[PDB]
């Protein structure tokens, strides 16, 4: 695949898209 | 965290599934 | 505020402006 | 879930904001 | 909920999360 | 250009993309 | 109207365009 | 405008309800 | 990874996640 | 194609990957 | 219309809007 | 290319036209 910069609503988009049914956490501050 | 590996740095979409539950 | 009709990707973006920096946790039904 | 009554039938952002950290 | 900066294709799409059937009006003009 | 199928939060992003600066109104039926 | 046109059939940019300021 | 409000600065969601119709 | 269901532009989406900056070719029947 | 079996049925990114230039 | 500036995901989103059908490519390589 | 035209530059519609098969 590829490595780029992901940030805000696109890093969650990119997580829903890798995580889907497992479901993750989007938690910022660390 | 997330931010910093994936949006001031730059991540994979193999880095990305470390946030998955 | 009105009530939403929100699926796949859509959820995702609706938490991530509700909760901005909190961060949030997208969890899925089996 | 969350998720499930989003989409099947409706949600408010007020149920959403239980789901921030 | 949060402030969060809320840019362009962004902005609108949080309108149409916060006004949805209302209706909204984007004027960046002012 | 095509013709278009757009539901929900999509009228909003081609709204946003036809008017650019001008800005545009969104008004659905009740 | 164009908000319901545009999700039940289809509808054209320059349909879309009557909507701009 | 909103985008001062908001891009420029940083506004709430009970902000934007001011752009509601 | 997990599969996907994508429809519309949550194609075009995808693609862009996947395919970085090698780019893509979106290319729909008829 | 990829394009209506990402939509009707499932598609993996494994499968996506091979529309990338 | 107008012109903007269109930039990564948004820039594929405003292909699929203008393509749809015909398809696309996305190449930022050149 | 597109990313200089439309991106780092500014296009129009119709300039994005170009990129259609
Ligand atoms: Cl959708
Ligand atoms: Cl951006
Ligand atoms: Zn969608
Ligand atoms: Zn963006």
């Amino acid at each position: 695949f590829v490595n780029q910069h992901l940030c805000g609503s696109h890093l969650v988009e990119a997580l829903y898209l890798v995580c889907g049914e497992r479901g993750f956490f989007y938690t910022p501050k660390t | 965290g997330i931010v910093e590996q994936c949006c001031t740095s730059i991540c994979s979409l193999y880095q990305l599934e470390n946030y998955c539950n």
